[PDB]
């Protein structure tokens, strides 16, 4: 659901698309995640290991 | 590279104000090429 | 619907920067059949 569950009613949203809405609040645009989905997936998977 | 991409057309807003011009630009060559 | 709105013109920029060239375009298209 993302962040909504902390404001009001909880709205569903696909997780590979929540992230492109979390880059956008940093300063890098959202056209970087899709182009690097597999590498960021492996970096996230290896980091938690 | 992106997955989940969906085919669609996009309505270009830079076109119709000059497509309306292109509507009358091509009209302006109907009389130009008439004689 | 909105209250307090006032009447004024808005200098929309795309037409006159085109019309700076459409004026000589309109002059050239119509005067081609003049002579
Ligand atoms: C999205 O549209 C493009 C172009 O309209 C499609 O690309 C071609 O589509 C035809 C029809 O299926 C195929 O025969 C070609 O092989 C496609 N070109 C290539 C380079 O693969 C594309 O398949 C469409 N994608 C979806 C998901 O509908
Ligand atoms: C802004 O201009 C419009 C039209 O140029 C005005 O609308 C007119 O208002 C009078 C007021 O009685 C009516 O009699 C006309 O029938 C209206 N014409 C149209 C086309 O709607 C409007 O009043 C103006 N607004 C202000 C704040 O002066």
């Amino acid at each position: 659901s993302g962040w909504t569950f902390g404001a009001g009613p909880a709205l569903q949203i696909p997780f590979p698309m929540q992230m492109a809405y979390r880059f956008n609040g940093i300063g890098v645009t959202q056209n970087v995640l899709y182009e690097n989905q597999k590498l960021i997936a492996n970096q996230f998977n290896s980091a938690i290991g | 590279v992106v997955i989940g991409i969906v085919n669609n057309t996009v309505y270009d807003p830079l076109q119709p104000e000059l497509d309306s011009f292109k509507e009358e630009l091509d009209k302006y060559f109907k009389n130009h090429t008439s004689p």
